[PDB]
């Protein structure tokens, strides 16, 4: 009994001060690093914020940040679900492709070869 | 239709004959622990980490060998897998140093991640390990080959893909020294990809030495500038300070792998840099002042002239965003006559149609080519690359390539058809050594370099190009989409200019001179007190100023690479956005924001209030460089040949040789690299 | 079958009216009763500024959870908890903003 | 062996699995899960009052004790919050975990008349996520400022907060408020590659 | 040990001289900056060149005792002494 | 100055405008030496001829299903 649904795009509410306009969320899954070789950072997508200005602090050494929203990541299993989140929280999002590792044919027999020039010199 | 049904852990899955264990494995989602076996390069089964036991077999077989027939259900969590793993872990690290403070890999490391996971808690090691001397390879590269592993993976690919030949195993057992014997200094290109490609702290960049550890700097996605290929590389900050830039995993710029040049020259950006905007003063040199005094007094004088007496010559590290808001300042304000820094042909529609602007095959469209027909370009000097593409398009399918115009040293074979333009003319017609293999080929390739494009004969040989490549593809050689022509631009601005609308060549401003030019990154040759016969009243604005800026009126601080967030185009055709690494040293302001400011300061003020408001309008301007890592071929290349028929022009008599020409010629290029504390102590060791 | 959390389009509007109405009343409560601190006239003024931030109606939804977080936030000095006027201070007076500009704000540091 | 942990009661466990399930409403059950002698089932959000009221005073089942009512904020779910009813049983002397999921903004049915500790925990819900509760008596701010702006614990806004620094300034009495900045957090990019566990990977 | 500078204020263990231009001195003006008599480079070079008879010998504080990671150093080299991650200690032969 | 022309790959939109590409540009840098006329467009998007006038002001006109000939037309018009 009464379900008064309504079909309408999602705001904001308990949003903070004028920020979230500004700032632009990038909505990509985190690249593997060059000298790991191992796939587990990737295959679950990251919402990152770009990074504003930052300067050495006059009362000691570190890097000391004026933008709040900076220092988090969140996590998400769909690439549709972090889209529909960005738009949920109101920033303007640009989502990047997830570049998917192509297969790639490398046999042990390939080495050994007579008319191809494909042979491994000096093991 | 070709397809083996096989069993990972009881669970079915459909592979290609030939594969591998490891390659069966990748598809479910399961991942075996490796050290030898890499995506990019060979297979060798030297560590035997990657053991694997399927059921109703005595032995266990390694992932990288073994390909996978029919019916195999292989089992990564039996009692004798994990046995075997927890074996060589052991094994592996019986005779390796206690270095994890003093290495300069961390939570990066291979060993360490592996070892906590698959290797046992406690090792029954009581006495041994050896001791190994170390060699000094290079500057670029530190190597301390007590922690090396005896992988073979560095030496793999020092033969297969780098194609120098120095590293090699020497003596047997515990005695076994990776490197080379000859205590040769190994300096060449792809060397700073050598540090990525070792599993653990045993190659490691010398330049960058200790400053952060893995964990710490926080990890960041950009597009690499002064390349011509343009390489994706995750630059690294920890706290305000670009400490380390590494290569990600990419299908369409060439490989996992980002040039020599590129990675080892981090610490140029933060050596020698415009911090203050600094106008001339009474006195004669330049002094720091206000940001709105120094705008006042370039608006003084931009708002007061107008026509065809103000041009703008921009070229080297521009932008995207630089190049439609600089447009937007000439072309509305005054008179259009902005010049591009990089020489390019523009008699028969050189800037009109993308075809004839930029290169028609792509970067990863190298690997699929019957034969390549290079232009007097060095592809060892200029991109690095687009050099090892071309080198894995040799060594894993056959194909013959031939550079003509004046030999050079190469990773590849050699057949060279002579050093001279009349030879190029000769090729487009019935050539006795070439154009019999270029007939009869299943997709040809001319790849025509703009280092003998930026020359004297630059019409003469784009006509040679158009002429070669029109008789080929045309008649016989292409059967369907295939690209017969491809112009690969050394600057990185040079293939963004062309797209956008700039006028190629400092022709347009040695024709007309201008009273005040606003040159925006100026590095190149073009402009000059000799050049300019009036009061210079010239404008810099560009991120590091060691050449153009001394011969300058009113020098305005710019962001570099890392720091402003804009587009960059490819030499492929290809728009790679770049993300914002760390804020602009001192009162340096951005790109986008430099021109509208100034735009502001005068009466004629431009459509422009954020970042998303300049990329709107640079979506009108070419819709090409509005999509984000999206490449599109260009259409109607025989209409655009025809257009470049028409003019006439006499060939040169002197042979279209590279002005990089050398080993050490690719190491202090293009002004950004310069001014390096890296890169002119690896210089200085190249010739000594 | 779906919830609804107190009103349905319509009525949510006239909530906000009885909203309007409760805080237009409290205003001479929180000068004599609380503190003076600034002016009767721009205490209503300040009332209006925080409405025409929300705009944007379209659903019931996020209508009625804004009138539950307004009978808390303005319920607060109706029956008066610890604030004394270092709480409860919603405009802001010790900081000065920058104007949204392309010359004002390059010349300050911005973005 | 030495280190481990053993488990016998799990199938004695196990048969509530099957027996509030054999009850059998798509108004209640949905899914169950059982691990480590720990019950969790997930329970739509229309019905929590006689989800409750059931597992209390009934004489198989007689829990009559609520200990925890914690909250999970999760953002890969289109259901955002995943709040948990923990009871405990002091006549059988069993732990049952009774979760629920609620979106971005929809009431809930609260356990006011079945519990009387509830309200207390609700009131944190409120505070710390946003999640409104229907036909609650009382609805206030505890942990949060008189003054403050969003909810403090949703993964949507940063650590150090928003109006974090407070001075004794130009003004005699009043407490500033707005100003933004603070001390940069040292946000270390930790995280392990290679999967260290099997039985949890799932295909794609 | 470090040499002093022109301005006033003494040089730490890295060459730190604060800039004439430079605000940030009004820190040291009344108080007295902290700088350490003992500098650790000039102690590297003080501490004498061990001699060993093998090929291979391994590095240690005092045992478990004296912080330090075991690590084996080779001897192979004739120029330039091996010395540890670790400490300043060289070895010979 | 310059006169700019957007072309698409898909079918609509690009059926007289390549037509346009093929037999009338060729023409077009023959008949308009001087003035530059550069069409580089390869994305997918509806077409329009949004054409820079002499100074500090540029104007869009719409190309989207038009016919061979009337794409010669107002192409004509453009320019003078
Ligand atoms: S390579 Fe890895 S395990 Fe070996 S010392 Fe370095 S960090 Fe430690
Ligand atoms: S140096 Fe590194 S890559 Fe080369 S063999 Fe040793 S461990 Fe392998
Ligand atoms: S990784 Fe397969 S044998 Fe070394
Ligand atoms: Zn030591």
């Amino acid at each position: 009994i009464t379900v008064d649904e309504k079909l309408d795009i999602t705001t904001i509410t308990g949003v903070p001060e004028e920020h979230i306009k500004t700032r632009k969320a990038r909505i990509f899954v985190p690249a593997r690093n060059n000298m790991q070789s191992g796939v587990n950072n990737t295959k679950k997508w990251k919402m990152e914020f770009d990074t504003r200005e930052r300067w050495e602090n006059p009362l000691m050494g570190w890097a000391s940040t004026a933008d709040p929203l900076s220092n988090l990541v969140l996590t998400f299993s769909t690439k549709e679900d972090a889209v529909a989140f960005a738009e949920k929280n109101g920033w303007s999002y640009d989502v990047e492709e997830r570049k998917v590792p192509k297969p790639k044919s490398k046999s042990y027999g390939a080495n050994f070869s007579w008319n191809k020039r494909t042979r491994v010199s000096t093991k | 239709s070709n397809l083996i049904e096989v069993f990972v852990d009881g669970q079915s899955v459909m592979v290609e004959p030939g594969t591998t264990v490891l390659q069966a494995c990748e598809k479910v989602g399961m991942q075996i622990p490796r050290f030898c076996y890499h995506e990019r390069l060979s297979v060798a089964g030297n560590c035997r980490m990657c053991l694997v036991e399927i059921e109703k077999a005595p032995k266990v077989v390694a992932a990288c060998a073994m390909p996978v027939m029919k019916g195999w259900n292989i089992l990564t969590n039996s009692e004798k897998t994990k046995k075997a793993r927890e074996g060589v872990m052991e094994f592996l690290l019986a005779n390796h140093p206690l270095d994890c403070p003093i290495c300069d890999q961390g939570g990066e490391c291979d060993l360490q991640d592996q070892s906590m996971m698959f290797g046992s808690d406690r090792s029954r090691f009581l006495e041994g390990k050896r001791a190994v001397e170390d060699k000094n390879i290079g500057p670029l590269v530190k190597t301390i080959m007590t922690r090396c592993i005896q992988c073979t993976r560095c030496i793999r690919f020092a033969s297969e893909i780098a194609g120098v030949d120095d590293l090699g195993t020497t003596g047997r057992g515990n005695d076994m020294q990776v490197g080379t014997y000859i205590e040769k200094m190994f300096m060449s290109e792809l060397s700073g990809n050598i540090i990525d490609i070792c599993p653990v702290g045993a190659l490691t960049s010398k330049p960058y030495a200790f400053t952060a550890r893995p964990w710490e700097t926080r990890k960041t996605e950009s597009i690499d500038v002064m390349d011509a290929v343009g390489s994706n590389i995750v630059v690294s900050t920890r706290t305000g300070e670009v400490m380390r830039i590494l290569p990600r995993m990419h299908e369409d710029i060439n490989e996992e792998w980002i040039s020599d040049k590129t990675r080892f020259a981090y610490d140029g950006l933060k050596r020698q840099r415009l911090t203050e905007p600094m106008v001339r003063n009474e006195k004669g040199l330049l002094t720091h002042t206000t940001w709105e005094d120094a705008l006042s007094r370039v608006a003084g004088m931009l708002q007061s002239f107008q026509g065809n007496d103000v041009a703008a010559i921009a070229g080297g590290l521009v932008d995207a965003e630089a190049l439609i808001a600089l447009k937007d300042l000439l072309n509305r304000v005054d008179s259009d006559t902005l010049c591009t820094e990089e020489v390019f042909p523009t008699a028969g529609a050189g800037t009109d149609l993308r075809s004839n602007y930029l290169l028609n095959t792509t970067i990863a469209g190298v690997e699929e080519a019957d034969v390549v027909l290079l232009v007097g370009t060095n592809p060892r000097f200029e991109a690095p690359l687009f050099n090892a593409r071309i080198r894995k398009s040799w060594l894993h399918n056959d194909l013959k390539v031939a550079l003509i115009g004046s030999p050079v040293d190469l990773t590849y074979r050699y057949d060279h058809l002579g050093d001279s333009p009349k030879i190029l003319q000769d090729i487009a017609s019935g050539s006795h050594p070439f154009s019999q293999v270029l007939q009869e080929a299943k997709k040809p390739m001319v790849i025509l370099g703009s280092s003998a494009l930026q020359r004297n004969d630059g019409a003469a040989i784009l006509a040679a190009v158009s002429n070669i490549a029109q008789k080929i593809r045309t008649s016989s050689g292409v059967t369907g989409d295939w690209k017969v022509m491809n112009i690969l631009h050394r600057i990185a601005s040079q293939v963004a200019a062309l797209d956008l609308g700039y006028k190629p060549g400092v022709e347009a401003i040695q024709k007309n001179p201008p009273k005040m030019l606003f040159l925006l990154g100026a590095d190149g040759g073009c402009i000059t007190r000799q050049d300019l016969p009036k009061d210079c009243f010239i404008v810099y604005q560009g991120h590091h100023g060691d050449v153009g800026a001394p011969i300058a009126d009113v020098i305005l601080p710019g962001a570099a690479y890392t720091e402003k967030s804009a587009t960059y185009v490819n030499t492929e055709g290809r728009a790679q956005q770049t993300k914002v690494a760390v804020t602009p040293p001192g009162l340096a302001r951005e790109d986008w924001k430099i021109i509208r400011a100034l735009s502001e300061i005068a009466g004629m003020t431009l459509p422009y209030d954020t970042l998303d408001q300049v990329r709107n309008r640079l979506e009108e301007v070419s819709p090409n460089l509005v999509r984000y890592d999206d490449v599109e071929g260009a259409n109607y290349f025989q209409q655009a040949s025809e257009l470049s028929k028409l003019v006439n022009q006499q060939l040169l008599a002197d042979p279209l040789v590279p002005p990089q020409l050398t080993i050490k010629d690719f190491y202090m290029t293009d002004s950004i690299s310069r001014a390096s504390q890296t890169m002119a102590k690896c210089v200085k060791a190249v010739t000594e | 079958v779906k919830p609804i959390f107190s009103r349905d389009m319509n009525e949510a509007k006239r909530r906000v009216r009885e909203l309007y109405r409760a805080w237009y009343r409290e205003v001479p409560n929180t000068v004599h009763l609380f503190q003076l601190d600034i002016s009767v006239k721009q205490g209503r003024d300040k009332v209006r500024e925080m409405f025409k931030k929300n705009a944007h109606i379209t659903d019931p939804r996020v209508v009625d959870l804004l009138v539950i977080k307004g009978k808390m936030e303005l319920e607060e000095t109706i029956k008066v908890w610890k604030q004394r006027t270092h709480v409860m201070r919603f405009f802001h007076e010790t900081e000065a903003p920058r104007p949204k500009d392309f010359l004002s704000k390059f010349y300050v540091g911005h973005d | 062996t030495v280190r481990p942990r053993n488990d016998v009661a799990h199938k004695q466990l196990s048969a509530f699995g099957e027996y509030v399930a054999e009850i059998l409403p798509k108004y209640v059950q949905q899914v169950q899960v059982s691990c480590f002698n720990e019950l969790e089932i997930c329970i739509h959000p229309d019905g929590v009052i006689p989800v409750l009221t059931f597992l209390r005073d009934h004489s198989n089942a007689q829990f009559k004790s609520l200990a925890d009512l914690t909250a999970v904020d999760i953002p890969t779910r289109q259901n955002r919050f995943e709040i948990v009813y923990n009871l405990l049983s002091l006549r059988f002397n069993s732990r049952i975990r009774v979760k629920t999921y609620t979106d971005e903004l929809t009431p809930i049915e609260s356990s006011v008349p079945v519990y009387k500790a509830a309200n207390w925990y609700e009131r944190e819900i409120w505070d710390m996520f946003g999640v409104f509760f229907a036909n609650h008596p009382d609805l206030r701010r505890i942990l949060t400022d008189y003054g403050f702006e969003g909810h403090p614990f949703r993964k949507d806004f940063p650590l150090s907060g928003y109006v974090e620094l407070r001075y004794d300034d130009e003004v005699k009495r009043v407490v500033a408020e707005p100003v933004e900045l603070a001390q940069e957090f040292r946000k270390f990019d930790l995280n392990s590659p290679w999967e260290a566990f099997p039985a949890y990977r799932q295909p794609p | 040990g470090v040499r002093t500078s022109p301005t006033g204020e003494k040089v730490t263990h890295t060459g730190q001289v604060y800039d004439d231009g430079d605000y940030r001195k009004v820190r040291f003006v009344g108080r007295q900056k902290e700088v350490n008599e003992n500098f650790a480079i000039d102690l590297i070079a003080e501490q004498p060149v061990s001699q060993v008879g093998s090929r291979v010998i391994s590095c240690d504080g005092g045992g478990g005792a004296l912080g330090h990671p075991r690590v084996y150093i080779n001897l192979d080299k004739e120029t330039k002494t091996g010395t540890c991650g670790y400490c300043g200690l060289q070895f010979r032969q | 100055r310059e006169i700019r022309i957007h072309l698409c790959q898909r079918s609509p939109g690009s059926q007289g405008v390549r037509d346009f590409i093929e037999k009338r540009y060729v023409e077009l840098k023959k008949a308009n030496p001087d003035l530059p006329i550069l069409i580089r467009e390869c994305s997918d998007v509806q077409p329009k001829l949004w054409a820079r006038y002499a100074f500090g002001q540029e104007k869009n006109v719409s190309l989207n299903n038009f016919s061979a000939d009337q794409v010669t037309r107002a192409l004509e018009n453009v320019l003078s």
